[PDB]
RNA sequence: GUUGAAGCUUGGUUCAAAGAACGUAUCAAG
RNA sequence: ACGAGAACAUACGUUCUUUGAACCAAGCUUCAACU
C-alpha cells in the first residue's frame, strides 16, 4: 500500500488523485513535437499500455497468495521491456513513461513482490486511463 | 367463531359525551325558563341511549354485548368488525339526535378472544381518556398514537379504506405482499423521511404497472399529504382481510 | 432411509457463470466467473443446475414445450422440486449443494488455471463499429465433484423418481449450463454416478444404482 | 424439436480468429529465413532470461530496435530452443504477428460465438431492424468446436489487392486450406431450418460475389496471381461462408440489400470518409497469397457441412 | 446433572439464515442474514436449530412420516424439546442456545468478509426474462462454535437421550439449516462433539462422550 | 453529515428533495448531444453506477465504526475513478455527473472519511436512483 | 525499392414485479 | 407489626416454502505515412 516511486508515496486512498494531478500536469504543458509542434498520446497507445497490464491482472487477482508468484514476476519483467519497446519507438509515450512514473512503480513492484503492491499499481494505471479519457 | 372473514379479534368500545359537565353547570338560563323543559332534554337522551341504541343494534344484527349506557359510562364488547362500523353510526345518530350540538369522544381497542375483561374495560377507558382530552369530538383507534377526530375518521380512512379494498381485490398478484411493504416503509418515515419517501416513490413507480397508472399516484400524494390515515386505513384493510 | 446421489461433473467447454460483487478492471473481465468466496474455487451453484434441471425436465415432460408456472407444473416435477401453491406445498425431496471444484491438483499438473479469458465482441451490422468486452469461464476438463440427497419416504415412487432425475441428468448432457451457453459455453457431462444410503441399507439399492449408471 | 448438426467447416482459404494477443518483433517470434515461424513462451523466457541477467536484452533491444528478431539470440552465444511452444511456417510478399485463439492448453479451436455471429451475418440478410431483440436467434444452440491441431496453423501476411497486390506489414497465424473442423449446432425447427441456413448462406454468398467480387474483377482486374478464382457457379448452391479474419468490410455489414449503386455507394464513401479516405466505385479487396507463382486465396472463408445428429 | 453439549458446525455450503424483512436499500441485498447486532456476527438462533432438530427427529421416530403437531408426537422427542399441553407437559430438557461465529480469525487469514452476496435470478417461461436476487449468506468453512444444556433429571434415559441425539445431529448433517437449501445452501456437518458437566464429574459421561463422539 | 457538494449542504433531512429537484430539472431540460437532436441517461449506465456504489455500500453496513477502513476508501477511490472515466467515454453520462454532483459529493466523502457520510452519499445516489425513475423515466 | 503505417472500443440493452408469511393455542368467556 | 403476605408473563414454535444471473452481441473494421 506504498508505493515508493521515485521521491514520494501514493497509497490506497490518492491513486485517482495521484493520476489526475499527473495528466493534469501533462495536458497543461503537451509534449513539444521534435518537429514542432503539439501531440498527445493517443487513445490506442495508451489502452494497450493498459491491456499489457491487465493481462498480468487477471492471473494475480484470483490467487491469494501475498506473495507473488515468480513467474509472475517474469511477466512484471515483461511489461517493463514492452513498455521499453513502444517507449523507444515513440517520443510521446517515452515521456508518458517518464512523466507518469510508470518505470519507477513498475521497480518497485519488482522489490516489494507483494500482490496488494502490484494491485495498486494496476489501481494507479486504469486511473491514468479513466482521467486521460475524462480529458 | 361466526366471523370467519379478518382476524379473530375481539373489539370493545368506551364513550361519553362531550361538554356534558358544562351543560349542566349552566343548564338553562332565566330569561327563557319554565321549570319542565330542562328535563324533557335529559329524558330524551337517556330514552335515546337505551331504547335507540337496544333497538339500532338490533335492525342491524350486531356481534356485540352491551355492559353500560349513558353520557358517562358506554361499554360494549364484540367483534371488532362490527363495532368499528357501529362506532360511525354511532356518531351520526348522537349527531342528529343532539341536532348537532353535543359530540361523542370514544375509545376503541382491540383485544384477544381469551383475555381479562377487567383488563380490557380499564385499557380501553384509558384508551378513550387519552382520546378524551384529545373538549373535542374525536376517537382512538386502538392505541394512543392513532386518535382521530370524527369527520376525519369517517371521510379520510373510510376513503382511504374503500379505495384500498376497491383497488387491491381486483388484483390477484399484489395483494398483500405489496401492502406489508408498503406498510413497512410508511410506518418508518416518521424517524428518516426523504430516505422513506424516495424508496416509496421508486416502489410506488415499479408497481405502477400493476397497481394502476392512476393508483400509485394517490399513493404517493396521500403518502406525501395524509400518511398518517392512510398506514391506519392499510392496516385495518390488512386486519380485515385476515385469513 | 436417505439416498445420496453422488457423481461428477467434467466440463467440455467453458462454463462462464454467475456475477460478482466484486470489482472488475476498466482493462478486462467483468462479468467474471460466480467463485467460492473461501477459497477462490469456481462453482456452480446447486441453484443453477436445480433451476436447468428443473426447466428440462419440465419441458421434457410436458412434450418439449412448458409456458406454465414454477409451482404449476407436474406431480412428479413437483415431487422431487417442490412447490410453494398455497393449498399443497409438497415438500421438496431432492436437495441441492454447492459444486465447488475438485480437480485443482491435476489442472496443476498442466501449469493451466483455473479458468479462461474469452476476449469476445460485437459487430455493428450497420457501421462495422466493434465493441469488444472479456468474459472469463472455466478451463474444459475441470471435474465438479456433486452431491444430492434424496429423501427416501416412500417405496412405489422411487424407481420413478430416479428414472426421471437420470433423464434429467441425460437431458442436461445435451445443452448447456449458465451464461452464454447458445453462443457455445457451459457444455457439460456426467460420469461415476453412484446411489449410497446414508445410514443403514435401502434394499432396492441395485436396481437404482442400474437405473442410475446407464 | 431441437435438431443437432455436426457442422464441419472445411477451410476454403485461410482463416483468422484473433483472440486479442499482438506480437511485434521482438515479441516471441523466431522467424527465420526457413520459411518457418516459432513462437515461444512467456514464463521460460522472461526466467531464462533474467537467470541470465535480462538487462542485457532489455537494453539490446534499445541497442537493436528495429531488427533484432535472432540475430540477439543466435549471436548472444545461446542458440537454444526448447523455448518455442510449436512451430508454423509463413508465407510473405516479417513482423507485428496476432495469434490465433487457443485453449488454456495451447491449442486452437473456432469458438462457438464465431460461427453465432457469421451465421448471424448470414441470415438477418434483410433491411437491418432484425436486432438485439430478435427471437429467431435464441434458439441457435451452437458450440465451441473440437479442438484442432496445431499443424493446420500456418501464418500468413496481410495483403491487399486494390489495383495491385499491396502487402500490409500485418501477419497473422490461420487455418491453413481444406482444414475441416466441426462443431455442433442445434435449432428449433419452429422458428429456422436446414434449408432457411441453406438458401440464406448461398445467397449472402451470391450478393457477396455479384456485386462485390464480380464488380471488383470487372475493375481492372487479371488472372494474375497463378489463381484467385472467382468460384461460384460449382458451388453458388454449395453456400459458402465467410467468417471473421479480415475477410472484409462486407462480409461483416449486411448492406449489399437491396440494390449495388446506392448501398456500395454509401458505405465506400462514407463509412470509410468517417475514417479517413476519399475514393470511388468499388470497395477494394482483402486477399492472401501463398507460394513457383502465387496463389492469392481470399481470406477467411469456409464452406458448411450440415449433416444431422 | 446439569450438563453441556459442547462442539461444533461447520458450513460446507451456503447458508443464508434469519433476517428482518423490512426493507433493503434500492441498491442491494434483500433478506440479510441476521447478525449479532454488538459484534456484527451472523448467528444462527437457538430457534432455528432446535426447530430443525425437532423436525427431522420426528420423522426419524415416527418412523417415515410426520404430518403431526409438535406436541402429540412422540415421548422420546417431548422429554427433549419439551410440550406444552395443558396437562400432559413435559419440560424441555434441552436448552438452545445463540450461537455466534467463532473462526472470524481464521477467515481474516484467507482476507475474506464473514459473508457474501449470492446473485440469484429467476426466468420466468413466458418471456425468458430474469428477475435477479441479490441474497446474503455466510460464508462455507465459518465454523459455529456451540453449547446446548441438558438438564439431568432422570438417570435411566440418559443413555437413550444422548443416542436419540446423536442420530439427531447425524440426521441434520443430510440436510440443510435454514434457509434456500434446497436451492443449495445450508449444508452443514458436525465435528468435536463433546459434552461435559458443571462443577465435578457427574458419572458415565463417558458412555455418552462416546455414544456422542462416534 | 454536513457534505456541502457544490451550491448546498446536505444532511440527513434535505437531500432527497435536492435529488428531486436536479432530476426534475434534468428531464425538463435535458442534454442536448453534439450531433443534433435530445439524448437522455439510459436506465443501465445510471444502474451501473448504482451498484458500482452498491458493491461497497454492503460493506459499509456491517460495520460499527465511524471512520471507515482503508479498504473502504480504496474502493471508493476506485469509484471516483470509475465515475471519471465512464464520465468520459460518453458526455451524456459526463453531464450527468456534472450535473447533479456525485464527484463533489464522492469527494466530500473522501475528506470527511466517516461511516455517516458515505451512507448519507449512499441514501443521495439511490434516490437519485428512486427519482430518475419516478419523474419522466420509464419503468 | 525498403521499412510495423497505425488508427476505431462491453457501445448497446433490459430487472425481486417475486408470490405465499404476522401468528396460533394455554388461566379468561361460560 | 407496610391493603399486606406469597407468585419467573412462563410453556410450545425452522424467517421458512417455490425461483438458472439469465437473454442478444464473429477480436474485429480501414488499407495505408512508406523509391
Amino acid at each position: 500500500t506504498e508505493l515508493k516511486i521515485g521521491n514520494e508515496k501514493v497509497n490506497s486512498t490518492n491513486f485517482g488523485d495521484f493520476a489526475e494531478k499527473a495528466i493534469r500536469g501533462i495536458n497543461h504543458k503537451p509534449f513539444v513535437n521534435s518537429k514542432g509542434g503539439e501531440q498527445k498520446i493517443t487513445t490506442s497507445k495508451i489502452r494497450g499500455i493498459l491491456e499489457l497490464v491487465n493481462k498480468v491482472y487477471n492471473r494475480v487477482i484470483n490467487t491469494n497468495d501475498v506473495e507473488l508468484s515468480e513467474n509472475i514476476l517474469a511477466d512484471i519483467a515483461y511489461i517493463k521491456v514492452k513498455i521499453a519497446y513502444e517507449s523507444g519507438r515513440e517520443p510521446v509515450v517515452k515521456d508518458f513513461i517518464q512523466r507518469t512514473a510508470f518505470t519507477a512503480a513498475i521497480t518497485d513492484v519488482m522489490n516489494q513482490r507483494t500482490r496488494e503492491s502490484f494491485l495498486l499499481f494496476a489501481r494507479y494505471v486504469e486511473s491514468l486511463i479513466a482521467y486521460f479519457k475524462f480529458y | 367463531e361466526e366471523v370467519e372473514v379478518g382476524i379473530n379479534r375481539l373489539g370493545v368500545l368506551r364513550a361519553d359525551v362531550d361538554n356534558l359537565g358544562q351543560a349542566f353547570i349552566n343548564g338553562i338560563p332565566d330569561d327563557y325558563l319554565s321549570i319542565s323543559r330542562t328535563a324533557t332534554f335529559s329524558r330524551a337522551m337517556s330514552r335515546f341511549f337505551k331504547n335507540y341504541l337496544n333497538q339500532l343494534l338490533a335492525e342491524k344484527s350486531y356481534k356485540i354485548n352491551v355492559i353500560y349506557a349513558g353520557g358517562d359510562d358506554l361499554f360494549m364488547i364484540g367483534a371488532w368488525q362490527d363495532i368499528l362500523d357501529f362506532s360511525i353510526v354511532l356518531k351520526q345518530k348522537f349527531a342528529d339526535f343532539t341536532q348537532n350540538k353535543l359530540s361523542i369522544s370514544a375509545g376503541i381497542g382491540m383485544f384477544r378472544e381469551k383475555y381479562p375483561v377487567a383488563r380490557m374495560a380499564s385499557l380501553t377507558g384509558d384508551l378513550e381518556d387519552a382520546a378524551k382530552d384529545y373538549t373535542k369530538n374525536a376517537v382512538t383507534l386502538f392505541d394512543a398514537t392513532n386518535v382521530f377526530s370524527w369527520d376525519t375518521l369517517e371521510n379520510d380512512i373510510f376513503v382511504k379504506l374503500d379505495a384500498i379494498t376497491k383497488n387491491f381485490e381486483k388484483l390477484d398478484e399484489t395483494g398483500k405482499a405489496f401492502i406489508y411493504r408498503l406498510i413497512d416503509l410508511l410506518r418508518g418515515v416518521n424517524e428518516n423521511q426523504q430516505i422513506n419517501i424516495a424508496r416509496l416513490a421508486y416502489t410506488l413507480s415499479r408497481m405502477e404497472e400493476k397497481i394502476g397508472k392512476t393508483f400509485a399516484q394517490e399513493l404517493y400524494n396521500w403518502a406525501n399529504a395524509d400518511r398518517k390515515t392512510l398506514i391506519m386505513a392499510l392496516e385495518i384493510y390488512i386486519l380485515k382481510t385476515r385469513e | 432411509m436417505k439416498l445420496v446421489i453422488e457423481g461428477t461433473i467434467v466440463l467440455k467447454t467453458g462454463m462462464h457463470i454467475g456475477g460478482s460483487s466484486d470489482f472488475s478492471a476498466i482493462g478486462a473481465v467483468a462479468s467474471p466467473v460466480v467463485r467460492d468466496t473461501l477459497t477462490r474455487l469456481p462453482l456452480i451453484p446447486g441453484s443453477s443446475l436445480k433451476g436447468k434441471m428443473r426447466y428440462l425436465l419440465a419441458k421434457e415432460l410436458n412434450n418439449g414445450i412448458l409456458l406454465n408456472e414454477p409451482n404449476n407444473d407436474q406431480d412428479e416435477i413437483l415431487r422431487l422440486f417442490g412447490s410453494s401453491e398455497k393449498d399443497k406445498i409438497r415438500r421438496a425431496r431432492l436437495k441441492f449443494n454447492d459444486i465447488k471444484l475438485s480437480n485443482l491438483a491435476e489442472l496443476e499438473t498442466f501449469n493451466v488455471s483455473s479458468t479462461e479469458v474469452k476476449f469476445e465482441n460485437t459487430i455493428n451490422r450497420k457501421t462495422a463499429v466493434a465493441n469488444p468486452r472479456q468474459i472469463e469461464r472455466v478451463i474444459a476438463g475441470s471435474k465438479f465433484d456433486f452431491e444430492i440427497f434424496y429423501n427416501l419416504d416412500d417405496i412405489k415412487e422411487v424407481e420413478k423418481d430416479f428414472e426421471n432425475i437420470k433423464q434429467g441428468f441425460d437431458l442436461l448432457e445435451f445443452d448447456y449450463l449458465g451464461g452464454h451457453g447458445t453462443r457455445g459455453s457451459g457444455r457439460i457431462a456426467f460420469e461415476n454416478l453412484s446411489v449410497i444410503t446414508a445410514v443403514g441399507n435401502f434394499e432396492k439399492i441395485n436396481t437404482l444404482n442400474e437405473i442410475l449408471g446407464a | 424439436m431441437k435438431k443437432t448438426y455436426r457442422v464441419t467447416l472445411t477451410a476454403l482459404g485461410p482463416i483468422f480468429i484473433g483472440g486479442g494477443e499482438k506480437l511485434k518483433k521482438y515479441e516471441y517470434i523466431f522467424d527465420k529465413q526457413k520459411k518457418v515461424a516459432h513462437m515461444i513462451d512467456h514464463t521460460k523466457f522472461t526466467k531464462y532470461l533474467l537467470e541470465k541477467n535480462l538487462l542485457d536484452d532489455f537494453t539490446s533491444r534499445v541497442n537493436s530496435h528495429f531488427d533484432l528478431y535472432d540475430y540477439l539470440v543466435n549471436k548472444k552465444g545461446i542458440v537454444f530452443m526448447p523455448l518455442v511452444k510449436y512451430s508454423v511456417p509463413v508465407a510473405q510478399f516479417m513482423n507485428d504477428l496476432n495469434t490465433f485463439v487457443k485453449d488454456a492448453f495451447g491449442r486452437p479451436y473456432i469458438p462457438g460465438s464465431s460461427l453465432k455471429g457469421a451465421l448471424r451475418t448470414a441470415i438477418l440478410n434483410d433491411l437491418k431492424e432484425d436486432t438485439k431483440e430478435n427471437e429467431v436467434f435464441a434458439h441457435l444452440q451452437v458450440s465451441d468446436s473440437e479442438t484442432i491441431d496445431l499443424e493446420n496453423l500456418k501464418v500468413y501476411q496481410k495483403v491487399d489487392y486494390s489495383k495491385t497486390a499491396k502487402p500490409l506489414p500485418l501477419y497473422r497465424e490461420c487455418l491453413k486450406p481444406n482444414t475441416e473442423i466441426t462443431f455442433t449446432v442445434s435449432f428449433d425447427d419452429e422458428y429456422l431450418t436446414l434449408k432457411k441456413i441453406q438458401n440464406a448462406l448461398h445467397k449472402t454468398y451470391q450478393h457477396y460475389y455479384i456485386k462485390w467480387l464480380k464488380g471488383g474483377k470487372v475493375g481492372e482486374t487479371l488472372i494474375k496471381g497463378v489463381t484467385f478464382a472467382l468460384d461460384q457457379p460449382s458451388q453458388n448452391q454449395g453456400e459458402i461462408i465467410y467468417i471473421g479474419g479480415g475477410a472484409g468490410f462486407v462480409s461483416k455489414t449486411l448492406h449489399y440489400k437491396s440494390k449495388n449503386r446506392d448501398q456500395a455507394r454509401n458505405d465506400s464513401f462514407d463509412i470509410l470518409k468517417q475514417l479517413f479516405r476519399t475514393t470511388y466505385s468499388k470497395m477494394r479487396s482483402v486477399p492472401d497469397n501463398v507460394p513457383t507463382g502465387k496463389h492469392y486465396l481470399e481470406m477467411g472463408k469456409a464452406r458448411i457441412k450440415l449433416e444431422e445428429l
